[PDB]
């Protein structure tokens, strides 16, 4: 890659990402009055706890699908054979949805937009890991105060996933130059904007890691008290990248 | 697989 050719990428991987999401970023801004209730907080948190996963797993893997779809398009990945591709998504889908999640989240009242309004964390309660989830929320708050552009936050997440470290990829200096051109691009367009201050401020690596390890221990609890729950009510996508 | 039927 020459100038022109990077900001290509740049632009392309910010066109990539505004297709593949969930909500335009301007309905969501627009909900930010709609807040649950007392009464509905409380509904929330009485649902048994089986009820509360299988819904929560519901929305974690409409997510995941968008991000699939968002992987897809970026240049290189089609390319990589089956494998590489699984690797990269099994290591990173969930960290790109925790990382998009910020685009719902609201600092001002530390909620987030779920099923039609705007909740705190204590929506979830009745999911039984509520450290986790106020981790995942202290996150999001983190990067809400990074207040990104949309080429920031669609180069960042491209970043998030295509990452040449992952153990399993079969072709990983393939990766390797993929990942150098989108972090160039990345790189190239915060000195261009006069944002490179951000790259000191963005999570530590393992921060992402680590909260996508904490969800998968918690499953693995789940898992094992509810077995038939999982096999008969959660989403083989989910399963597949997570069980 | 799900997930090889969404990548193509
Ligand atoms: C596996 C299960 C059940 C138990 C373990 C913990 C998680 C992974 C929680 C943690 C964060 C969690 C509450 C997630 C839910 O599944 C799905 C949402 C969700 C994707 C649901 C739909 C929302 O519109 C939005 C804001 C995008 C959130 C962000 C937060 C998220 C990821 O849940």
């Amino acid at each position: 890659a020459s100038l022109t050719e990077i900001e290509h990428l740049v632009q392309s991987v910010c066109k990539s990402y505004r297709e593949t999401c969930q909500l335009r970023l301007e309905d969501l801004l627009r909900q930010r009055s709609n807040i649950f209730s007392r009464e509905e907080v409380t509904g929330y948190q009485r649902k048994s706890m089986w009820e509360m996963w299988e819904r929560c797993a519901h929305h974690l893997t409409e997510a995941i699908q968008y991000v699939v779809e968002f992987a897809k398009r970026l240049s290189g990945f089609m390319e990589l054979c089956q494998n590489d591709q699984i690797v990269l998504l099994k290591a990173g889908a969930m960290e790109v949805v925790l990382v998009r999640m910020c685009r719902a989240y609201n600092a001002d009242n530390r909620t987030v937009f779920f099923e039609g309004k705007y909740g705190g964390m204590e929506l979830f309660r009745a999911l039984g890991c509520s450290e986790l989830i106020s981790s995942i929320f202290d996150f999001s708050h983190s990067l809400s105060a990074l207040h990104f552009s949309e080429d920031e936050i669609a180069l960042y997440t491209a970043l998030v996933l295509i990452n040449a470290h992952r153990p399993g990829l079969q072709e990983k200096r393939k990766v390797e130059q993929l990942q150098y051109n989108l972090e160039l691009a990345f790189h190239h367009h915060l000195c261009k904007t006069h944002r490179q201050s951000i790259l000191a401020k963005l999570p530590p690596k393992g921060k992402l890691r680590s909260l996508c390890s904490q969800h998968v221990e918690r499953l693995q609890i789940f898992q094992h008290l509810h077995p038939i729950v999982v096999q008969a009510a959660f989403p083989p996508l989910y399963k597949e990248l997570f069980s | 697989k799900i997930l090889h039927r969404l990548l193509q």
